[PDB]
């Protein structure tokens, strides 16, 4: 993943140390083949699976 | 799958081939559907009688 | 290359994700049906790992993760 | 496939086209190595020497004027595709014609044949996807490409 | 851009293949069909008309 940092004035000044990045996450789940048996709204969407 | 797309997209010496697996294959579906017929028939008649 | 500095090394905290990835597999649309496709999927109730980005101290970490056979971001 | 005898024929030669003799394993399908190393079997690797049961992963060509015409160089274009994934970029020559609604007729569809009446259908198709289905997976609604 | 792979400066050598996507746009497959200057025209699973 690319990242965000939010540099400030209070920060050092520099880009090996001067960052206040806060807050972020993420989450990766890795995929695999699988069966799914797939229920269809009538307008079209997938409810539940 | 589609009886279509063979015929648009093959040459009429080719279709000798391909369709008659086709044919052959859908006769045994109708062939298993008329004969499980019958003898879901029977046993209804045995129920009527 | 530029780096950074005074990172914390910690365990990754795994949380579950439950009936979520599910995604229309193809491009044909059908209503109130039921029809069973092998596509990869993400299995349910399967295990993602948390990471964190947050200096909440002197915390930042990006690493690298192998994307083998479909990744879920 | 093809002959290009002239376009082959060098004073000096040619001898930039070159085929691969030896690999461990065979190679997938649809799939390309151009990686240069030389092939190694069995004992004693060569480790870049290319001497005794190591081998250079190329052999280059032999076309020449002289050559004869029969094993003479061929240029062959292998072209492939595969159909009703999604909508077709690349159709034909055919030429378009006026939107006949609620009255039977033959209708092609981005190569797709059947033979229906058309009518205006209510539902509503998600940007999207092109075609639609019924409970027995048998087309039900298609939505014309200019329409 | 039927053209330009079949009438091109260099064709590449096997171990490393050139492949091109062509895409969005309209061929007229038939004419290369007509000009019958290519000895090999074999064509597999569809009809070359
Ligand atoms: C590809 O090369 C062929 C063969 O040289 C070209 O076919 C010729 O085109 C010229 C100009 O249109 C005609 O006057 C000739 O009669 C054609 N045949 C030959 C053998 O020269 C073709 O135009 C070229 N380009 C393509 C198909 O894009
Ligand atoms: C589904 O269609 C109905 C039609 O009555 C509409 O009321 C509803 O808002 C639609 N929902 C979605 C998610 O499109
Ligand atoms: C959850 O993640 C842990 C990581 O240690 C793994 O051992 C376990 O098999 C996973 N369980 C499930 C149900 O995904």
């Amino acid at each position: 993943t690319l990242l965000a940092l939010h540099r400030s004035y209070l920060t050092p000044g520099d880009s090996s140390s001067g960052w206040t990045a806060g807050a972020a996450a993420y989450y990766v789940g890795y995929l695999q083949p699988r069966t799914f048996l797939l229920k269809y709204n009538e307008n079209g969407t997938i409810t539940d699976a | 799958s589609v009886l279509n797309d063979i015929l648009s997209r093959l040459d009429p010496p080719e279709a000798e081939v391909q369709i008659d697996r086709l044919i052959t294959g859908r006769l045994q579906s109708l062939q298993t559907y008329v004969t499980q017929q019958l003898i879901r028939a029977a046993e209804i008649r045995a129920s009527a009688n | 290359c530029v780096n950074l500095t005074t990172r914390t090394q910690l365990p990754p905290a795994y949380t579950n994700s439950f009936t979520r990835g599910v995604y229309y597999p193809d491009k044909v649309f059908r209503s109130s049906v039921l029809h069973s496709t092998q596509d990869l999927f993400l299995p349910f109730f399967s295990n993602v790992t948390w990471f964190h980005a947050i200096h909440v101290t002197k915390r930042f970490d990006n690493p690298v993760l192998p994307f083998n056979d479909g990744v879920y971001f | 496939a093809w002959n290009s005898n002239n376009l082959d024929s060098k004073v000096g030669g040619n001898y930039n086209y070159l085929y691969r003799l030896f690999r461990k394993s065979n190679l997938k399908p649809f799939e390309r190595d151009i990686s240069t190393e030389i092939y190694q079997a069995g004992s004693t690797p060569c480790n870049g020497v290319e001497g005794f049961n190591c081998y250079f992963p190329l052999q280059s060509y032999g076309f020449q004027p002289t050559n004869g015409v029969g094993y003479q160089p061929y240029r062959v274009v292998v072209l492939s595709f595969e159909l009703l994934h999604a909508p077709a970029t690349v159709c034909g020559p055919k030429k378009s014609t006026n939107l006949v609604k609620n009255k039977c007729v033959n209708f092609n569809f981005n190569g797709l044949t059947g033979t229906g009446v058309l009518t205006e259908s209510n539902k509503k198709f998600l940007p999207f996807q092109q075609f639609g289905r019924d409970i027995a997976d048998t087309t039900d609604a298609v939505r014309d490409p200019q329409t | 851009p039927f053209g330009e792979v079949f009438n091109a400066t260099r064709f590449a050598s096997v171990y490393a293949w050139n492949r091109k996507r062509i895409s969005n746009c309209v061929a007229d497959y038939s004419v290369l069909y007509n000009s019958a200057s290519f000895s090999t025209f074999k064509c597999y699973g569809v009809s070359p008309t």
